[PDB]
Order: structure tokens, then sequence, then C-alpha cells
RNA sequence: CUCCGGGGAGGCGGCAAAUAUCCUUUGAUCCGGAGAUGUCUGAAUGGGGGAACCCACCUACUUUAAGGUAGGUAUUGCAACAUGAAUACAUAGUGUUGCAAGGCGAACGAGGGGAAGUGAAACAUCUCAGUACCCUUAGGAAAAGAAAUCAAUUGAGAUUCCCUCAGUAGCGGCGAGCGAACGGGGAUCAGCCCAUUAAGUUAUGUGUGUUUUAGUGGAACGCUCUGGGAAGUGCGAACGUAGAGGGUGAUAUUCCCGUACACGAAAGGGCACACAUAAUGAUGACGAGUAGGGCGAGGCACGUGAAACCUUGUCUGAAUAUGGGGGGACCAUCCUCCAAGGCUAAAUACUCCUGACUGACCGAUAGUGAACCAGUACCGUGAGGGAAAGGCGAAAAGAACCCCU
RNA sequence: GAACCCACUGUCGUUGAAAAGCCAGGGGAUGACUUGUGGAUAGGGGUGAAAGGCUAAUCAAGCCUGGUGAUAGCUGGUUCU
RNA sequence: UGAGAAGCAUGCUGGAGGUAUCAGAAGUGCGAAUGCUGACGUGAGUAACGACAAAACGGGUGAAAAACCCGUUCGCCGAAAGACCAAGGGUUCCAGUCCAACGUUAAUCGGGGCUGGGUGAGUCGACCCCUAAGGCGAGGCCGAAAGGCGUAGUCGAUGGGA
């Protein structure tokens, strides 16, 4: 129901375009959201998140187990 | 102070200051005495109730300020205040401290 | 000639009417506002 | 249906000349009823407190009426009126 | 006539509440014959209907 | 309608008089507190719908006919229980029960988006201005807050608000304009913790104190003149912890209501303090996809400028107390602090509303649009726009009766 | 060629009977026809057998409320001795 | 009376407030702005009285009759100027009584004022069962928020059902 990564929050963002002859015009910057699918052996199932390059670094860090618990915890259905 | 229907008072203040009679009714701050403050009213005839209409006289309504309470055994007028004679409240004559006559 | 009111409860009722102002939030900030002015009637 | 409501069914005959013809000619009473009242209730409380049988019952109701008095406009109730059909003669 | 109506029971309450209604129809009906010169007889019997009820609701 | 308390002779609300039936010292009307009842629409929630309507289902009791009485039946979220696919275990799904939420309303707060008219004597950078407006969501306040902060004699010592510093230093088609900080003087003052866990806060109960919702008593003036009427003239008198105010037939301390002062509460509510029990603070144990960097933007008085510092859309990426951040490019030395975890009162902002008091504020074309049956009449499909209209007399004593018509 | 739908000519009307009409003539009249009821498309948008036509007697950018007391080197006015 | 803005005295009306002097503060002075609100003039007793289907007389009532009622004649419409239904309106329907205002004149008349009556359904219509266009829409997909769309369903006659 929006453009936001379930690990990390990232949303559009507003700002500026600023031409040579320095004209602003309102712009967003938008994350570089995508789908998904991820083994999770405790649970025998694939998993399918939407999330940003960043989050997808992050699960490579500290697992898919770690960052599935936490968005459990935060509330989510996962 | 407090004036009721049956007390004997007299007028203090307007045309009829003076005269003295019976209060006949009291009503906000209006006062109607026996006898007193008449005024002739002008009466056409009630049809449904035929009642041939004339010139009739009754009484109208002074205010309270403009009446005393009368004082029998002075005959003065005086002025009334509350006392717990025993048990219970009672008028009584400013100028001698009696108790109020009954009506 | 033909002229611009052709009346028809209907069609007043369900353009103008009362659940047709709570069905959005425009309406019920139209209504707001006439209860906050005091309108005797609320909609048509 | 119960005595309550039973009691509160009827509100009163109607004085005119239709409903006077009524009575005098077919042996029908017309009466001022609840305007919530239905044609069964109706019946129900005209034969327990009148002790009489019913035939048939025809309701209608009259608009009330909005008339300016002094400076002030007002409108009267609407009125629902009963004409009760009785067996053969009674009342 | 409410502490007279206080010493009775609920079953006593309840026919009393009952005669009173058809009592108040009973009046109405006249009224509306104009058979009837006194209205406070029809203000009493509402008073009474409602203090009858109010009594029921407190003893149950 | 009922009960408790007050009060003591009238009363059956107003326009709005009259009339009848009446009620009331066996205590009415009236005033305060506590209960009972409380139709339909409306978040509207049994389904639907053109608001105030149409149509239902399930239990228990009741009736004999075609009904009645009471209760239950919305959605979503969480918890428990039960049931349960593809698919074996499971999971998804389904149902019941319990709890919670939704809507409305002044201003103030926090956050998500965000103009143009205008000025620059044109106009695009800039200004207007993070203003108007739209959206989400709290509390009696909110936010912030206990230094990875300033300062530069090595000193200060958490936030917030006010006066200065100062229209200064700076920024700026170096135009129009924008505009600090350090330091000083005040208001208020307060710190406490990261798993055996603190200050604090919120509930319920008890006790104490205070306040509030009816009320009671409350001083003292006569004669005379003018007058329709005296409170006004003239002559004397009395009270004052009361000469605030209002009314009474013209201008009253002493005629009335009051005022100063002295008292007063069955019953209920508010606040303050002290104990009792819960619960919260409090999934958090010294902070890694973090600090820093490349690219593009935003915020800082600061428009890319010699541009430090803060935020991050994208790509990356440490050291970890012999460590790390800052001191306006940058380096060295010195000084100072310990980010990537939290909670915290006051001084501050506001007025839909309640009580008291006040005004060199208006007095019916004024003052609210509205002193009056006004957001009405009226206009418009609708959003919406939007008036005019106060004064007999002290008292109706509001003109019996006669005449023309 | 009637009903029905149109609007080519002329007189009248122009503070009208009427904010677009009457009268006398005129065109189509089984079709790309006329018409009732109920719906859909919303403002730099809609719709248009195309005239910048129409979008509630308003259209080279509808109406209402706000910014707003826009700005006006322009015009007018500016009160006793 | 003074040089002026103005001052002073007094007759009549009016019926309860007014205010020296010296200071103090301003919603402090109007003829014009095609200014704003209300009242009233001139035009002027002038134009007009809304389809050129058309009226005449006798009697009645009445303060008053060209317009109302009764009667005898005349004329006009007759694919509507007659009779109905839906939509829309809401008491305008009927009877009695009244004539100020309303009716482009008068009115005894009225769709006007006041008072009282009047709408009777198993078969007519609505409600009800059913669906079209279209609307809403549990879950769901999408979107900074507000929201957009849409499945199962659920509404919606202008149509089907004694
Ligand atoms: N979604 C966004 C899409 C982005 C897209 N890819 C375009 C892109 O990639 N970059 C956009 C640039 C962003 C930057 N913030 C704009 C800016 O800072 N402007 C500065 C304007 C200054 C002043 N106000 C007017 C001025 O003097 N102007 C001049 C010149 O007039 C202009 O000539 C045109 N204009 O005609 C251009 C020559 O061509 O040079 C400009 N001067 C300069 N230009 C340079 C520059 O930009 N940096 C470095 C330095 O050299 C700069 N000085
Ligand atoms: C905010 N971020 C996310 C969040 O936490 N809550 C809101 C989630 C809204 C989100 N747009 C997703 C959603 O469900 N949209 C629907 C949708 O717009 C529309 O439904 C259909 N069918 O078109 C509408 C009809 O009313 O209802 C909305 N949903 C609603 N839920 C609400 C409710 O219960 N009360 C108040 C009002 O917000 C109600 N509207």
């Amino acid at each position: 129901m929006s453009k936001v990564c379930q690990v990390t929050g990232k949303r559009p963002v507003v700002g500026n375009n600023v031409s040579h002859a320095n004209n602003k015009t309102k712009r967003r910057f938008e994350p570089n959201l995508h789908h998904h699918r991820f083994w999770l052996e405790s649970e025998k199932r694939f998993v399918r998140l939407r999330l940003t390059t960043k989050g997808m670094r992050i699960i490579d860090k500290l697992g898919i187990e770690k960052v599935v618990a936490d968005l459990r915890a935060q509330g989510q259905k996962i | 102070a407090k004036i009721k229907k049956g007390d004997q008072v007299i007028v203090i203040a307007g045309k009829e200051k003076g005269k003295q009679g019976t209060v006949l009714s009291v009503s906000e701050d209006r006062v109607k005495v026996e006898g007193l403050n008449l005024v002739k009213k002008h009466q056409k005839p009630n049809r449904v109730t035929g009642a041939e209409g004339g010139i009739v006289t009754q009484e109208a309504s002074l205010h309270i300020s403009n009446v005393a309470i009368l004082n029998a055994t002075t005959q003065k007028a005086d002025r009334v205040g509350y006392q717990v004679i025993d048990g219970v409240k009672t008028r009584v004559y400013k100028s001698t401290g009696e108790s109020v006559a009954v009506a | 000639m033909k002229r611009t009111f052709q009346p028809s409860e209907l069609k007043r009722k369900r353009v103008h009417g009362f659940r047709a102002r709570m069905a959005t939030k425009a309406g019920r900030q139209v209504l707001a506002r006439r209860r906050a002015k005091g309108r005797h009637s609320l909609t048509v | 249906m119960n005595n309550e409501r039973i009691y509160q069914v009827l509100k009163g005959p109607v004085f005119s000349e239709k409903a006077q013809v009524l009575g005098d000619t077919a042996g029908v009473q017309v009466f001022k009823v609840d305007i919530n009242a239905t044609k069964l209730e109706i019946k129900k409380a005209v034969e327990k407190l009148f002790g009489v049988e019913v035939v048939k019952v025809n309701t209608t109701i009259t608009k009330g009426k909005t008339k300016r008095f002094g400076r002030t406009l007002g409108r009267r109730s609407d009125v629902k009126k009963a004409y009760v059909t009785l067996k053969a003669g009674q009342d | 006539k409410t502490k007279d109506l206080r010493e009775k029971s609920v079953e006593e309450l309840k026919a009393l509440l009952d005669e009173q209604q058809l009592n108040q129809f009973r009046l109405r009906m006249a009224k509306a014959t104009g058979q009837l010169g006194k209205s406070h007889e029809v203000q009493v019997a509402r008073k009474t209907i409602a203090r009858i009820k109010t009594l029921l609701t407190e003893k149950q």
C-alpha cells in the first residue's frame, strides 16, 4: 500500500531540480525498491519481501532469520 | 422585611399616602390593598357570557416599597425584622421589638 | 422555452442528499461548515 | 397484543356529518386512532373495549394543515381515522 | 399517594397499573365525547401511572 | 416520576390577557444534590436506503391464531480456544468467546505536502514564505532536554522563555532584500537509568485538609414647601467594619432588594498530602551497514562560495579507549567531549466553556450579520451569499355609553 | 404531405405578451430520425459531423470560498475659522 | 454681541437630564468621490391594463352590480380551448362567513382572510421477489497522506414477476 522498504523503512523524499540558470522545481527521489523471494528454512517456505538493495545488504550481513524476527517484533506479517 | 396577605398596612408613597387598609394579594413586588388605589374600568359586554358591560371600580396594585406595616399599638408606620423567639422565626416591629399582630 | 431547472426529486436527493454528502470527506466538510454556521436545514 | 397497547390504540370518536350518517344508516363507527395502529390492533381494541363484533376495518390518514397564526407559521399533526364495520345490528 | 402505594406488593402494583390504564382510557373517551367536566381526573390518572411505574422499578 | 436537604404562602413555564378545573401550612409552586424513565435519525454497528424509512434472523418466556416481552446478531485489531487446503508434517484459510478502536468539537502543539498575486519601479536567480491552503495525529499543555555542547586569561556547565549584544558580523543578479552568534542581565530550576532494572507517571482504595454545588440573620428619618407623584426645597435627627449597586410615580446611607459582617450542608463533585495494592517507565544490558567517503538534493543568517557542521535518495564503508568526534577549507600542536540505547517537573503557547470584577469601548445607519422567534426572510441546482425590523403610560386606568357610516 | 423535430424570408415587437417571441410563408418527416426515465465524462479538464461551439440566461479557460484590504508612476474625492 | 469659526438672553414646544473653569484624549466639522442607506420629488394623472372568440336583456341579493347568482338569447373551441395518467406542486378540493391587503378596474365574487369538513383497497399504484447501465465494495492490488481500482457480494427501473 506504498513505496516503503520493509527492512529499512525507506520511502520517497522531496527535493529540487536545479537548472544551470538556477531555476528550482519540485521532484522526488525514489528508493531502489523491488520484490524478492527468500528461503526461510525454519519455516520451510519462501517469503516475498518488498525491499531495497540496502535492505538486501542488511539481510546479507545479518541473516534472513534475524531480519524476519525483527520485522515480526515490529509487527509485520511475514 | 415582609408583608403578607392578611396584614394591615399604611401607604407611605403615592396619591394614597396616609390611608390604610388590609392587603388583598401579594405578587412579585406589587400589592393590592382593600379599598385603596381604585381605577375605573370601561368594560365592553361579553357576548358569550352575557354580562352587560359598564364602568366598574376595582383596585390597582401598588409597589410593595410604597406600603409599610401598621403598628397597632402606636398607629404608625414601622419596619419588619426577624427574631427566633423560642425555636421559631417570627416577625417583629423594629421600633418596639414586639411580635406582629396576626390578621 | 425550456429553462434550466427541471425538477426531479430522486435526482435531487441522489446528487445533493444527506447520504451523498456523508459518502465523501469533502461532503462531510460541507456538513461541518453548515453546522458551524448554524443552518436550520443541512441538506436538500 | 398487550393490554397497555390496547388501551392506547383508540383516541376518540369522530363527530361529523359523514360519520353520523354512516352510524345512522350502515352501522359504522368512525374513530380517531393512533398514527401507528394497524387494522388488526384496531379490531382487537374495539372488540375488547366495546364487546361488539367487527367484520372489517378501513383506515385513512389525513396530512396535517400548515397555517399562519399571527406572525408565526405552524402545522397540525397527521390524523388517522378508522371506519369500523360491525356485524348485523350492534352498538 | 405514593406513601400509600409503597405499602403494596409487586403483584398488587401491576393489577393497580392495569386498572389505572383502563380508567385512563375511559376518561379519555368520556372527555372526547364531552361528558367530563373535570380534567384533573385525567391528570391524576397520568401521574398515578407514572408513580406506579417508578415504584415498580424501585421494588424490582 | 422517587428520595434527601433548603424555604414558608402562594401556585398551575413564556408570547399572553381571560377562562375553567384546581393544588397548597397533613408544607404546594420554587432552589440544590442524588436516582428512575429516556421514541426515531445520526460514527449508527442485524441487512438495505433517497437521514428521521423498508426488510430480517436466532434464543428464552407468553398467547391461540396470524401476535407480545427481554436478550443477541456490524467491521477491524489483539488474545485464547476449536477447526482446517494444495501437501506427508505443517502453514494459509474458517469459526466462537473476551477485550479495544472508529465519530464530534474553539485555539494552542507535533509531523507529511506546499502556491501565487506582490517587491525587485520590467524579469528568470532572489522575494513574498515554509506564509495561505490540503492531510495525519496528541495533551492540558506539546515539543526540547542532562554535551561525541560551547569557549579560548583555560573558563563555563541539561532543556525552554524574556531583555540586550545589534540592524552589529556576515549572506546577496554584493541588487531588492535577508540577518546571526559569543558574552552579559533575568524567569524557572532536577535529575534518573539499560535485564536482581531508577527517578517519575497512571489507576483503585483508605485517611486528613481545603474548595465547590441550596441558604439564614443583617443598622439607622421625621416635619415643611412645590408638585399628578418627592427620593427634590427649608429645618432638625439617627447608623456606619454597611456612603458597592439596583428598584420604587422626579435626584434615597436610614422605603424595598441588597452591602460590611456573622453564620450554614442530608448528599455529591474538584484539588493537595500520606499509605496500600496494582501496572507502567522496561525488548532494553555502552550501542556497525553505524561514523566517514563518491554522486544528487535539502537545512543552517550563510544563494557553491575559501564552505566547516547537520539530514539522506543512490553506491560504498572503518577504528572500536595505545580508540573516536569537534574547535567554519586544510595540516601540526593544544583544549574539550564520548554518537550510533532510554525516561524526566517548572519557567513557555492558547480560550469552545465556568465565576467574579473592570473600561477617557458602542448606544439601534453605531456595537456581533443578528438588542426584535437571525444564519431567519429572501436568492441560488449546489457549494454558497444574506437582510430590514428597539421606545403608549408610573399604573391598561388600552376609551362603558351616544352620534354619522 | 399532418402530428413531431427544425429555423430560410418578411412585417410586427425592441421601457415586448416574451432577457430571442407572434403571424404569414419555409425544410426534414422509416431515418446519420425524434423522444421519456435513469446513468458516465469536471475546468488548462470534459465533450465537439469543428462554430472556439457547449459545459445551469455566465466561456480564448465555469461557479463559490479563501490568499485578499493583490498591485495600479492612472482617474476621482478629501469635511470649521 | 464679536473680525470669524461662534457666543449670550428669552417666547413656544418638550418632559429628565445638563455641566462652568483649567487640564487630558480623539470614531472632531461634508456638497460634490457615475460615494452608501432610507424617505420624497420631475416626467404625469402621461404610457399601459397582456392574444381583435362577443356580447344583450329581465329578475335576485346587496351600501353599491358591465364583471356574482337564476333565466332567455348571441357567439367561440371541438385531434383540443374536451376527458385522463405520470412527473412536479401541496390543501389550491367541499361548505359556511368576511372584503382591509392580494386580483392590472369594481366586486356581494375568488386558487384571497377566518372557521369547520373531506382522501375508506387481498385485486389500482407503491412496498415486495428479479435483474440492466451504473454505483458501492469484506479480503485484495496500487498510491507521500487524503485516496484510485477492483473479487466475492450488495444496491440500482426506465424492463420481467398473482
Ligand atoms: N534533476 C536535475 C537534472 C540535472 C541535469 N543533469 C543538469 C546537470 O547535470 N547539472 C545541473 C547544475 C546544478 C547546479 N546546482 C546549478 C548551479 O549551480 N548553477 C550556477 C548558476 C550561477 C548563476 N545563478 C548564473 C550563472 O552565472 N550561470 C552560469 C551560466 O549562465 C550557465 O549558462 C546558461 N545557464 O545558459 C552555465 C553555462 O552553461 O554556467 C552557469 N554557472 C555555473 N554552472 C556550474 C554548475 O552547475 N556547477 C559548477 C560551476 O561551474 C557552476 N557555475
